[PDB]
Parts: C-alpha cells; structure tokens; sequence
RNA sequence: CGAUGUCGGCUCAUCACAUCCUGGGGCUGAAGUAGGUCCCAAGGGUAUGGCUGUUCGCCAUUUAAAGUGGUACGCGAGCUGGGUUUAGAACGUCGUGAGACAGUUCGGUCCCUAUCUGCCGUGGGCGCUGGAGAACUGAGGGGGGCUGCUCCUAGUACGAGAGGACCGGAGUGGACGCAUCACUGGUGUUCGGGUUGUCAUGCCAAUGGCACUGCCCGGUAGCUAAAUGCGGAAGAGAUAAGUGCUGAAAGCAUCUAAGCACGAAACUUGCCCCGAGAUGAGUUCUCCCUGACUCCUUGAGAGUCCUGAAGGAACGUUGAAGACGACGACGUUGAUAGGCCGGGUGUGUAAGCGCAGCGAUGCGUUGAGCUAACCGGUACUAAUGAACCGUGAGGCUUAACCU
RNA sequence: AAUUCCUUGUCGGGUAAGUUCCGACCUGCACGAAUGGCGUAAUGAUGGCCAGGCUGUCUCCACCCGAGACUCAGUGAAAU
RNA sequence: ACACAGGUGGUCAGGUAGAGAAUACCAAGGCGCUUGAGAGAACUCGGGUGAAGGAACUAGGCAAAAUGGUGCCGUAACUUC
RNA sequence: AGGACCGAACCGACUAAUGUCGAAAAAUUAGCGGAUGACUUGUGGCUGGGGGUGAAAGGCCAAUCAAACCGGGAGAUAGCU
C-alpha cells in the first residue's frame, strides 16, 4: 500500500525496458500466389500452402 | 483409528457398555491407536451389576477398528464397530473372563495371549 | 506397457473361478502360526469386485459372532488358496455397499438361478 | 559405479511365502562408455555414459562428432560417474545391468514430479488457520514472516511459497528384488522420484 | 495442476460448455465450414468426429445416440445420408483446422474448421 | 501527542544459555537400581485436555523431556477481538444532584490494490575477450542431526535378600522430514446408472433442458493421506569439561612448563540439495569459420562489393513442464497432439423387435450397450518449401623450441 | 446474588479433570420490601450451563466446480 | 453526483405439480445485465464431496451440518386449568 | 374470539460472511423477527430552534444535532500553532 516517496524518470525507464514488444520478422510467402502472411495462417485473399481453402 | 474422545463398545463382559478414550499411550504427540495398541479409558456407561463401575479411569486394548488392519499381503480387515477390552492399569491382563466378537491376528503378542484363548474367532 | 504386462501376466494364476458380486463365497486362506501352515475358511457375501489384472481384489462381508467383518483379499495373492462359490445372487449393482447399513432380514438377497 | 535407466511405473511382487512387496520397474539398457576422464588430463578419474537412442538429424554436429570420437551410437542424454580408484574402464564399452546382481541396497536419483507454484501449506506443511471463528481472508496464508523493528527484515532461508518439485532428489538404500538380464530390467523396492518415462541415475548404496 | 488431464474449460461452467459444442456441431455439420477461436475449434474436434463415426453404422440406436447428442433431426438427416457414406474410406481425421488471423474486436486467434471434402 | 494501535489466543518463527530431555564428565552421606549437587555441552527435541478473557495457576492424563528468558512483555498494512479503554442498560457503594468506581454485570463498525528494503520463487539483459554445444570440477551456501519400548549378553557383575546393571549387538514403535500411487481409501460437476417435478423433440416409446451436479448410487486417469517406501548414520580429523603417560625448575612430588595419548549429539568432513556473475567469470571434450580493394588524422581506422557456416531463434504440434517467461519432447527422412482401431477399466443386462401378464412390469437375444484424462498400434487431420538472427583464422607484450 | 472486596469462600451435584453452572451454608466489605421484596405458568432473534442428534469447527487437511487473481487486446483510476 | 447490483404508490394474475400471490418447470411477453479472448499456479471469494473419529475447535458448536410434509397412535414435570 | 398459532406479500433488521478509494456515504448473499394489529402504507395537512417531536436513545428535526441550516454582528476573540 502506497509509496513512501516518488520514483524517478530513470527507474520508470528501467522498468519499461522489457515492455518493448518484439516484431514478427518472419513473414511467409505463399507458394502459388506469392503473397505474404503469418506462418501457418491463411492469406488475407484466401490461400494456404498453395491451395484455396476459403470463400 | 481410535483417538482422544473416541467412544468404543466394550468387547469383554467386565461391566462397561460404552467407554470413552481419554489418551493414547506409548510416545508423545501420538495421534491414534489401532490393531492392538494400549489406550487410557474412562467409562461413560456401565451395566448395574458389573465389576467396573461408571466414571473409572483405567487402561484398555483396542481389538476392532472400523478403519481396520492391514496384513502383509496388501489385504485389509475392516470391522463395523470400534471396540476394546479393559485392563487393570499397572497389573495388566483383562478384567472380563469372556470376550464377545472376533479379534485380529496382530493382537497375538505374548501379553494378550489370554485374550485370544478366551475369544471365539481369529 | 509391455514391460509391466510381461511381469504382471506372469505372476497371475491361470485358474480363478469367475464370480460376480452378491454371491455367497467361501474363501480358503493360508495362516501361519510360527512353524504351522493352517487353512482358514471365511464364508461371506462378495460386496464388491475390483478388476486390475494382478492388482485385482474383492471385498467379502460376513456377519460372524457379534458384528460385521468386511475383509478384502488380493485375488492373485498366494495366501488365497481357493475361492469356492456357494449361492450366486441376482443383484443389479457392481458395489453392494448398501449392505453395511442393512442387517438380518434387509441384508438378505435374491438368488440368480439363470 | 552406476547406471542410467528410464522409470517404467510400479507393480508388486508376491513372494512365495505370502508378502506382497511394491516394486518400481527400471529399464536399464546398455550404458555405453563415451569418455574416460583421468587425473592426467582432467584432474579427477571418472567416466561419461549414455543410453537410449536419438534420430540421425535431431542430434547436433557438436555431439554427433563427440560420439564419433568414442565410436558408439548417439544415445539420448549424457551422464558422468566417478570411478573408485582401483576400477578402470575403456572407451566404447557397454555396461549391462549385471553390476547390480551382486549388491543388495541401491540409491536411485531422479527429478521429482513438478507441482508448480505451491503454497506454504502444501510446500512446507504449514498449519492452516481457523476456517471459521471470525477469520477474514486468511485461511491458507503463512501468517507472520518475521519479528519487528529488531531484525527489521525477513531472514534468509525463510519458508515461503514458490516452486515445488521439478528438482533432482535422491531416495537412499532401496532394496533390489530382481535384476533381469534378458529384458534389461531392475526391480527396486518402494517408490523412486519422477514420473513414468523419467530418467534415473541408479547406483550402489553409499551408506555401507 | 492438471497432469494427464484432458478437456478445455473455455471460461464456462460445464452445463454451458456442453451446450455450445452441441450448437457448434449443428453449425458445422450443416454449413460444412466455420470460423471460431483456435481453442474452441481444437476442442470441437472431440465432439464432431465421434458423430461422424457413429453415422457410419446406419442403425436405429445410432440415430438415437446421434439425436441424444446434437439434438436436431436436420443434422441427423445430413449425417447418415451424406457424411456416413462420404466418410467410409477415410478412417479418422474428418475435420481440418486452418488458422485465419485475429478477431478484430478482441485480438483472439481465429481458425477455420471444416470437413475434409469441399466438393 | 500534525496518532509509535497496548492484554490474551491463532499462524509463523528466530536467537540466547543462566540446560528440561537426550550427550560427555568430577565429587557423593555413589554397593546396584535410581538419585543429589557441580563442571563441559545450544546438534536436535521440548504435551493433549478440564476451569478461567486470561498470561500465570490449579487439576486430570501423558512424556525421554513437557527448560528459563530476549526478540516493540516477537508477530493486528498476517487473522481474531474473549479482555482492557467510547456512546445503551442495571446492581452494589459514594454523591443533595449532574454523575462517579484497575467494583461487578449484559450489548457493542479492527480500514489499506505494496513504490522501496527484505524475503521465496522465476525470467530477460550483457559479461566471462573468435563463435557454438555439452559434460564436469568444486570456492562457497543450504538441508538433515530427536528418540522410546522390547529382547540378547544376564537374572551375569553388584547385593545377606529384595531388587538389578555398565560396555556392545539385534528387532519394533512415536514424532518430524523426503519421495511416491503398486496397495488401502478420499476426491473425481469431463464416464455409467437409478430416480422426483416439469417443459421440449407432432404423439407412444425413447431422449434432452432446467431445478445447487435437481437429488442420489458407483467410479477411469490425475491429484492426494489417514495409504507405502526411505531417512537421522557408521567412520575419520581437530577439540570442551575431564582423564592421563614420561618430566625439570624445587637430588622428592606434579597431566605441562619442552614432548606424547585418549576425550562429547557441539566444531570441520562424511550423507543430501543449489552452486563458475566463484568478475578469482575454472576445466575436459566436440563442432564451425582460411576472398578482393581503394580511402587515409597508416588508425585494435573505416567502408565498397562477394560471402553468411556451426548454431540459434521464431512459428507450429505440444508435455506427468508451467502464473508469464522458462524447462523437455516432436515438425513428414514424423507417433508431438487429435482422431480412428484393439484392448483395459468403469458402470451393470441399452435400443428396437418377439413372447408372458388385464396393467405396472417381467423374460429372452444379453454380462449387452455406453464408456474421460488409461495402455498398444495406425499418418486419416494438424505440425511448410523457405525467409529471420548468427559471418570470413581471432589484439599486444614477454616466454619454451621446431625452420 | 445483574449486588461478595478478601475469593477460584466452604460442603454437595455434574466432569478423567469445572475460576463458569446447579443446590446448600451465612462470615450481607456494601440485599431488603412500590427508586418495591420473595415466588411465578406462558412468552423471549434475551444472559449463563449441561445432555442428545448432527457435522471439515477440529485432529488434518484433501480433491473438485464456478467468479477473480495470471497472459493477450481495448479502455484506464486512486491514496501517497 | 453516474446508463450506479440499493428506494418508489396503484392495477392485471395463464398452465402442470401444490394448501398457496411459497416453490419448481413453462405460457403470453420480455431479456442474456455494453469489455472480451486465453491459461486452468499460490491465494481470495461462492459452492460440492470426504476415510477414521465426532466439539478434541473456540471466549462461545460462531459458522456449517442436521431436523423438515401429510395422516394417524402417543405425549411428562409444572400450570394462572 | 384473539395486541392467538405456522407462513408468503408488506414491515422490520438478530447472526454470519462479503464489501470497507464499495455495486452502495449503511448494501448484498444465506439464514432471522412481526405478519388483523400498540400493524403497515399512499395522498394532503399541522408542530420550528432553547424551539419542535420523542413506547426516552440526548434519539430525530433534509447524508449536519448536548441546541439545525442561510445571511448578518464579523476581519468575533486565540497570552496558542
Ligand atoms: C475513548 S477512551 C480511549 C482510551 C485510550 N485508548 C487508546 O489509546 C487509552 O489510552
Ligand atoms: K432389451
Ligand atoms: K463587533
Ligand atoms: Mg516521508
Ligand atoms: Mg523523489
Ligand atoms: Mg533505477
Ligand atoms: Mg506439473
Ligand atoms: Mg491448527
Ligand atoms: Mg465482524
Ligand atoms: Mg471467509
Ligand atoms: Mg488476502
Ligand atoms: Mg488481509
Ligand atoms: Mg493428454
Ligand atoms: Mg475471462
Ligand atoms: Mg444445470
Ligand atoms: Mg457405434
Ligand atoms: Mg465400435
Ligand atoms: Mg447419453
Ligand atoms: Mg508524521
Ligand atoms: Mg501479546
Ligand atoms: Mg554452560
Ligand atoms: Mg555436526
Ligand atoms: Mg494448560
Ligand atoms: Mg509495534
Ligand atoms: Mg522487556
Ligand atoms: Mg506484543
Ligand atoms: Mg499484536
Ligand atoms: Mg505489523
Ligand atoms: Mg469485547
Ligand atoms: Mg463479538
Ligand atoms: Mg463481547
Ligand atoms: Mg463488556
Ligand atoms: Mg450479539
Ligand atoms: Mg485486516
Ligand atoms: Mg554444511
Ligand atoms: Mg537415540
Ligand atoms: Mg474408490
Ligand atoms: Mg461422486
Ligand atoms: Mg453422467
Ligand atoms: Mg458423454
Ligand atoms: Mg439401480
Ligand atoms: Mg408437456
Ligand atoms: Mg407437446
Ligand atoms: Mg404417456
Ligand atoms: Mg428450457
Ligand atoms: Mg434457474
Ligand atoms: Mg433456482
Ligand atoms: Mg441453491
Ligand atoms: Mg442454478
Ligand atoms: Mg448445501
Ligand atoms: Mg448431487
Ligand atoms: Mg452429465
Ligand atoms: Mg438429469
Ligand atoms: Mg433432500
Ligand atoms: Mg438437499
Ligand atoms: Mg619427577
Ligand atoms: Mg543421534
Ligand atoms: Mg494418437
Ligand atoms: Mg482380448
Ligand atoms: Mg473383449
Ligand atoms: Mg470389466
Ligand atoms: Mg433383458
Ligand atoms: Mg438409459
Ligand atoms: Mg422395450
Ligand atoms: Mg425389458
Ligand atoms: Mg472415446
Ligand atoms: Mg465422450
Ligand atoms: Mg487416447
Ligand atoms: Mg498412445
Ligand atoms: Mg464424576
Ligand atoms: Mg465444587
Ligand atoms: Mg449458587
Ligand atoms: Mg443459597
Ligand atoms: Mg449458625
Ligand atoms: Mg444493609
Ligand atoms: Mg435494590
Ligand atoms: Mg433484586
Ligand atoms: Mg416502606
Ligand atoms: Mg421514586
Ligand atoms: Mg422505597
Ligand atoms: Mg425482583
Ligand atoms: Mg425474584
Ligand atoms: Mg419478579
Ligand atoms: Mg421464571
Ligand atoms: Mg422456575
Ligand atoms: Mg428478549
Ligand atoms: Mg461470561
Ligand atoms: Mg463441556
Ligand atoms: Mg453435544
Ligand atoms: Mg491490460
Ligand atoms: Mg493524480
Ligand atoms: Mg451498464
Ligand atoms: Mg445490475
Ligand atoms: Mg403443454
Ligand atoms: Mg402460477
Ligand atoms: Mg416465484
Ligand atoms: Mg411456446
Ligand atoms: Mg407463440
Ligand atoms: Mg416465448
Ligand atoms: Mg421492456
Ligand atoms: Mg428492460
Ligand atoms: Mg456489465
Ligand atoms: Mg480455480
Ligand atoms: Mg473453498
Ligand atoms: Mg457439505
Ligand atoms: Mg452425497
Ligand atoms: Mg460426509
Ligand atoms: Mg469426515
Ligand atoms: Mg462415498
Ligand atoms: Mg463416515
Ligand atoms: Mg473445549
Ligand atoms: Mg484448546
Ligand atoms: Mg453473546
Ligand atoms: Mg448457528
Ligand atoms: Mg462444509
Ligand atoms: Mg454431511
Ligand atoms: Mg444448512
Ligand atoms: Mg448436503
Ligand atoms: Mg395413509
Ligand atoms: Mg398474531
Ligand atoms: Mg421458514
Ligand atoms: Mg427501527
Ligand atoms: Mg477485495
Ligand atoms: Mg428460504
Ligand atoms: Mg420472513
Ligand atoms: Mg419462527
Ligand atoms: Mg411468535
Ligand atoms: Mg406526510
Ligand atoms: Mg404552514
Ligand atoms: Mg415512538
Ligand atoms: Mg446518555
Ligand atoms: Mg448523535
Ligand atoms: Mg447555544
Ligand atoms: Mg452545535
Ligand atoms: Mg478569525
Ligand atoms: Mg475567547
């Protein structure tokens, strides 16, 4: 319960260091269409591993 | 698995009908007694004529337990009534000349050989 | 697994009589009194059976002199000599633990005769 | 010396007289000696052993080479055992379970079953506070954790909540029942650490 | 701690959990394709595939089981008539899971679940 | 005094030694059994109940023992609120009275999501000087250390008798701890069955919903204790009190001043765990990398193209791993999960049809059907070709020797 | 004794054991007769005590089902 | 003070079970309560079950558990009958 | 017949837990008492500050009571911080 006296810009920085969320840096390329997507996910148009499996 | 405040039907014909356990002997902080362990008994309900009158502190031996007794072969004997035989404090050996109901093998240990001779089964 | 099943199936005796619950069964048992090797009997109703191969067991209830005495035998132990069935009863439950509460007239059970 | 072996559950043995003894079944395949560490090179005499089997692809070149030095198949994992001065072993030598045919009591060492984040009641056998009788939001909590302004702190090695299990433990002087040569088994009495499939460093009992 | 312990809870009380799968089976069997969350879809394999296998042996009691589960005559009619004979050679794995990004409103990993046919 | 919450109980402890037990000793008004007091010894252990708000105390029954203290008369941002100190009310007493009394009596809101230190866990970062994967060593740190009863020696020594050992050896208990699920049980709203009320699937039959899982009865896997295993060590070294052995100063005597030997649960090891961030960043093994060029404050200089391996990450399938990270297994050259198949287990003779009976209901096909987490097989489904990170022989000064 | 300080008075009952309770004794510190005294059936969310039944209150905790806690996305305080 | 688990007078009164405007399940009709999605640690909250014992808990059986309907047989001290 | 009995609506508030920067400046959940009367409730009246009202607690009189609230004397007075 409650702080004795306030932390600093520094400490508040030190804490936030780990909040930096990682990028993907791992985009797939669908074999037929050549579109980029998340690994093991379908493409936005509607492909997965060079086969249409969605309307 | 008899312990402090446990009420027991009495196996012998001494006089007591219901007997309450007040303490488990043989080691400090000891929780329970079973099989053929010694307990300290007070008598909460006696018959009129009997050898042992009501409210008498004396020792006893557990003979039957509802939780029961294990044997070497991974096999158990459960009863349907916790019970004991009364004893004479410092003297030992039972009061009652006849014993009702069965008793276990593991009670067989020299000092209680009197109980097994007088008992009907096991 | 095969490693356990090799060890279990070895030790199990290949001559058990197939009994059901609610059957009145005399079970002959070995007892040792130092150098002696006595055969006790123990007649009673089979309240429950447990099948697990080598670890199988069954509970027998008897109401001998005075009070009830529920005994649990490990079926494939050497201590159990023979399991002789007498009457076989028509009950329609696996476990008959309701026989703990009942005694005398309520405790008795119908025979199969199938 | 000692042998690495996978745990394969528990069963029991009915001894001919009567007694049913509970036994852990430890499969102990041929422990192949990879590397003989010596006082000349390392500064201590010992042997490095392995067992089981990896796939020729899941294994990494660093270890695929390491085995090729010895001239054996790539066993899954690696362990190291201390020699007893007078003993001496060779590289690329199989050790069967027949070491334990002589000895009676053994130590089994394996990783215990992980319970995760256990409370003080479970982990340290702390007594639970009164389940009723006015109690407010504090049944299974640890109570006090120190004194007052004297130490003004919590002492080190305080019994608090945290991780329980998933840690290496030894159970000592377990009696061996049977030592099977044909199927490479070892039947120790009682229960040993770790779940079925966990590895066990079995070795002769130190407390002679 | 859930060692060896199967079955997703999905933040729902049992009686509810058992219903939503009963709905989702009826949803999947009729349309032959669904978008739902990746866990829901993974747990949905354990409800729908049994009903497909039960439908192979075209008998009365099997209709009465396929009606004890599911609770719809329509779905029962689409089973046994179509999905009974259509899945005969195929011995298991009647449904297919395909991840389709994230549900915009709450960043939940969506997934297409559909029967292995589409023809 | 711009608040440091006051007794007692619970939980959790920790230290001291002025030691209650256990251990080692001297003297004894010590025959032995048991004591008495004193010395050394803090490793471990050190009741449950009745009465009272109690601390304490008394009592009952145990125990090897039921130690004395410190720690804000330890511990209320950990719990309680019986007591003492708010407002109500009464008795006794005091007061003309309002009211008053460590006099008694009945009733009387206990707030706080943790910034920092600390502590228990658990990661990320960089470092450890070419990079990577392993396996160790062990500085150091922690855990553990309790003990009864029963026999054997032996009814032996001792003792006129009664009673009755030391020193060693074996078995079996209690308490505490560690592990584990084979057994014994618990649990098991995810398995099977019975059944009450009522709605629904057109209705009969059969199912399902809802009533705390509607109520119940059994129960697989898991977890688990009351269940079953194992543990405290023996041994060495250096010691305390104490016991000694030779031996002057003091032609003797003395355990000591030189010298030499025993001597306890304490101390240091032995047993177990963490452990090289042990920056003093240790070792052994294996793996991986050997191409040009101008510019020049010719500097462990910086770039240009060519090259990016070992390995790793991520993503996926996931786990007896797990809050999240992490940790382990598996990714088609594949049993990692799901399914399916065959068991196993569990529940107890499904459904429909036929016969019996007026009907409820019974009987036959029938130990049937249905069976979650279980075991063994089987690629049917899902674990993707690749992209991403990670480079191109490793500074100097000395030293020991092959060209 | 809703009154008693000395006090846990003494004796009896109840309990293995009862500073509470019930009965009695009078030594009423400091009851007492409409600021009423002593009885009193019925009544009390009333005070004290005991006995049955029943129980996770406890020995001694175990497992399970839901809501939070924990991770992801969106919003976003407070005392200090 | 809020789209705030609270306060607010009168009227209408379906079905099956039921003594009933209690309760359960439904009708007519109206809603699913304006953050979700995962995981399935400690701990907290509301619950379920529990071997053996059964108040040993505690200031105190507080809290839980238990009893529970209808018809009939029977029902003590004491009593102001 | 009844300030009778059990028991919903309605009225109350005995115990416990929850909540205690709450859902809420007094509530929720599970039980609890009264429930044809000294009952309860709507609408509208009357009683006003040393005054009211009070089956009496110094209770209540607009979240305020051993003397309300608003404005004024008024910049009260303060040997005190
Ligand atoms: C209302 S009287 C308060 C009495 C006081 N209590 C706490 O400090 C004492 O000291
Ligand atoms: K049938
Ligand atoms: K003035
Ligand atoms: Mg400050
Ligand atoms: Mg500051
Ligand atoms: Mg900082
Ligand atoms: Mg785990
Ligand atoms: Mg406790
Ligand atoms: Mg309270
Ligand atoms: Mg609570
Ligand atoms: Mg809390
Ligand atoms: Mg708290
Ligand atoms: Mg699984
Ligand atoms: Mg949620
Ligand atoms: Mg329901
Ligand atoms: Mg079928
Ligand atoms: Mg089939
Ligand atoms: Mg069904
Ligand atoms: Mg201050
Ligand atoms: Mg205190
Ligand atoms: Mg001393
Ligand atoms: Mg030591
Ligand atoms: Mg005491
Ligand atoms: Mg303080
Ligand atoms: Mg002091
Ligand atoms: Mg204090
Ligand atoms: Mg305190
Ligand atoms: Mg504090
Ligand atoms: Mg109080
Ligand atoms: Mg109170
Ligand atoms: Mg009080
Ligand atoms: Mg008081
Ligand atoms: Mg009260
Ligand atoms: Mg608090
Ligand atoms: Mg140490
Ligand atoms: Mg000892
Ligand atoms: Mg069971
Ligand atoms: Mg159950
Ligand atoms: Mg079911
Ligand atoms: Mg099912
Ligand atoms: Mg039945
Ligand atoms: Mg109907
Ligand atoms: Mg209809
Ligand atoms: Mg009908
Ligand atoms: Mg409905
Ligand atoms: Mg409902
Ligand atoms: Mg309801
Ligand atoms: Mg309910
Ligand atoms: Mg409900
Ligand atoms: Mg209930
Ligand atoms: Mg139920
Ligand atoms: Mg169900
Ligand atoms: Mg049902
Ligand atoms: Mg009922
Ligand atoms: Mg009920
Ligand atoms: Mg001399
Ligand atoms: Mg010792
Ligand atoms: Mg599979
Ligand atoms: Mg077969
Ligand atoms: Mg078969
Ligand atoms: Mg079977
Ligand atoms: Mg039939
Ligand atoms: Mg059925
Ligand atoms: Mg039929
Ligand atoms: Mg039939
Ligand atoms: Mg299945
Ligand atoms: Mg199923
Ligand atoms: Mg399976
Ligand atoms: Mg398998
Ligand atoms: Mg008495
Ligand atoms: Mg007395
Ligand atoms: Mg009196
Ligand atoms: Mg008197
Ligand atoms: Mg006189
Ligand atoms: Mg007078
Ligand atoms: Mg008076
Ligand atoms: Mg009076
Ligand atoms: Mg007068
Ligand atoms: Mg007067
Ligand atoms: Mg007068
Ligand atoms: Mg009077
Ligand atoms: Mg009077
Ligand atoms: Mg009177
Ligand atoms: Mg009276
Ligand atoms: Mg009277
Ligand atoms: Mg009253
Ligand atoms: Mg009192
Ligand atoms: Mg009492
Ligand atoms: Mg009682
Ligand atoms: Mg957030
Ligand atoms: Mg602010
Ligand atoms: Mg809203
Ligand atoms: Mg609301
Ligand atoms: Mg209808
Ligand atoms: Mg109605
Ligand atoms: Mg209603
Ligand atoms: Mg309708
Ligand atoms: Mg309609
Ligand atoms: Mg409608
Ligand atoms: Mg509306
Ligand atoms: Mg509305
Ligand atoms: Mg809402
Ligand atoms: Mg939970
Ligand atoms: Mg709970
Ligand atoms: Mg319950
Ligand atoms: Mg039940
Ligand atoms: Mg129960
Ligand atoms: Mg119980
Ligand atoms: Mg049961
Ligand atoms: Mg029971
Ligand atoms: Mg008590
Ligand atoms: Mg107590
Ligand atoms: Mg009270
Ligand atoms: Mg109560
Ligand atoms: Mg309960
Ligand atoms: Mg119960
Ligand atoms: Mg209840
Ligand atoms: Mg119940
Ligand atoms: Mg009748
Ligand atoms: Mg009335
Ligand atoms: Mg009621
Ligand atoms: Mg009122
Ligand atoms: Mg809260
Ligand atoms: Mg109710
Ligand atoms: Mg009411
Ligand atoms: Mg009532
Ligand atoms: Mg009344
Ligand atoms: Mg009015
Ligand atoms: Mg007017
Ligand atoms: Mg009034
Ligand atoms: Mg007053
Ligand atoms: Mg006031
Ligand atoms: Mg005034
Ligand atoms: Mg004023
Ligand atoms: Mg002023
Ligand atoms: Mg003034």
């Amino acid at each position: 319960a409650v702080q004795q006296n306030k932390p600093t810009r520094s400490k508040r920085g030190m804490r936030r260091s780990h909040d930096a969320l990682t990028a993907v840096t791992s985009l797939s390329v669908d074999k037929t269409s050549g579109e980029k997507h998340l690994r093991h996910h379908i493409t936005a148009d509607g492909y997965y591993r060079g086969r249409k499996v969605i309307a | 698995m008899i312990q402090e405040q446990t009420m027991l039907n009495v196996a012998d014909n001494s006089g007591a009908r219901r007997v309450m356990c007040i303490k488990v002997l043989g080691g400090s902080h000891r929780r329970y007694a079973g099989v053929g362990d010694i307990i300290k008994i007070t008598i909460k309900e006696a018959i009129p004529r009997g050898k042992v009158k009501k409210g008498d502190v004396l020792k006893a031996v557990v003979v039957r337990t509802k939780k029961g007794v294990r044997r070497p072969d991974g096999s158990v004997i459960r009863f349907d009534g916790n019970a004991c035989v009364l004893l004479n404090n410092n003297s030992e050996q039972p009061i009652g000349t006849r014993i009702f109901g069965p008793v276990t093998r593991e009670l067989r240990s020299e000092k209680f050989m009197k109980i097994i001779s007088l008992a009907p089964e096991v | 697994s095969n490693i356990i099943k090799q060890l279990e199936q070895e030790q199990m005796k290949q001559d058990v009589p197939s009994f059901r619950p609610g059957d009145t069964v005399e079970v002959k048992v070995w007892v040792v009194e130092g150098s002696k090797k006595r055969l006790q009997a123990f007649e009673g109703v089979v309240i429950a059976i447990r099948n697990r191969g080598l670890h199988s067991a069954f509970t027998v209830r008897k109401i001998s002199n005075g009070e009830g005495v529920e005994r649990v035998f490990q079926t494939h132990s050497p201590v159990v000599d023979s399991i002789s069935v007498k009457r076989r009863g028509a009950v329609r439950k696996a476990k008959l633990y309701y026989l703990r509460e009942r005694t005398g007239k309520a405790a008795r059970i119908k025979e199969r005769l199938n | 010396i000692g042998l690495v072996g996978k745990k394969v559950g528990m069963t029991r043995i009915f001894t001919e007289d009567g007694v049913s003894i509970p036994v852990t079944v430890i499969e102990v395949e041929a422990n192949r000696v990879t590397q003989v560490k010596d006082l000349a090179n390392d500064g201590y005499r010992a042997i490095q052993v392995t067992t089981g089997a990896k796939k020729a692809n899941r294994v990494t070149k660093p270890e695929a080479g390491h085995f090729a030095k010895a001239g054996v198949e790539a066993g899954r994992g690696l362990w190291e055992f201390r020699l007893a001065e007078g003993e001496e072993f060779t590289v690329g030598q199989s050790i069967s379970v027949e070491l334990f045919a002589d000895v009676k009591k053994v130590d089994v060492t394996g990783t215990s079953k992980g319970k995760g984040f256990a409370g003080t009641v479970k982990r340290w056998n702390f007594r639970t506070q009164d389940a009723t009788h006015g109690n407010s939001l504090s049944h299974r909590v640890p109570g006090s954790i120190g004194q007052n302004q004297t130490p003004g702190k919590v002492f080190k090695g305080k019994k608090m909540a945290g991780q329980m299990g998933n840690e290496r433990v030894t159970v000592q002087s377990l009696d061996v029942v049977r030592v099977d040569a044909e199927r490479n088994l070892l039947l120790v009495k009682g229960a040993v650490p770790g779940a079925t499939g966990s590895d066990l460093i079995v070795k002769p009992a130190v407390k002679a | 701690m859930r060692h060896r312990k199967s079955g997703r809870q999905l933040n729902r009380n049992s009686s509810h959990r058992q219903a939503m799968f009963r709905n989702m089976a009826g949803s999947l069997v009729r349309h032959e394709i669904i978008k739902t969350t990746l866990p829901k879809a993974k747990e949905l394999r354990r409800v729908v595939e049994p009903l497909i296998t039960l439908a192979k042996t075209d008998s009365v009691a099997n209709r009465r089981l396929a009606f004890a589960r599911t609770r719809d005559n329509e779905i029962v009619a689409k089973l046994f008539n179509e999905l009974g004979p259509r899945f005969a050679s195929r011995a298991g794995g009647y449904t297919r899971i395909l991840k389709c990004g994230f549900r915009a409103g709450d960043n939940a990993p969506m997934a297409y679940i559909e029967l292995v046919d589409r023809s």
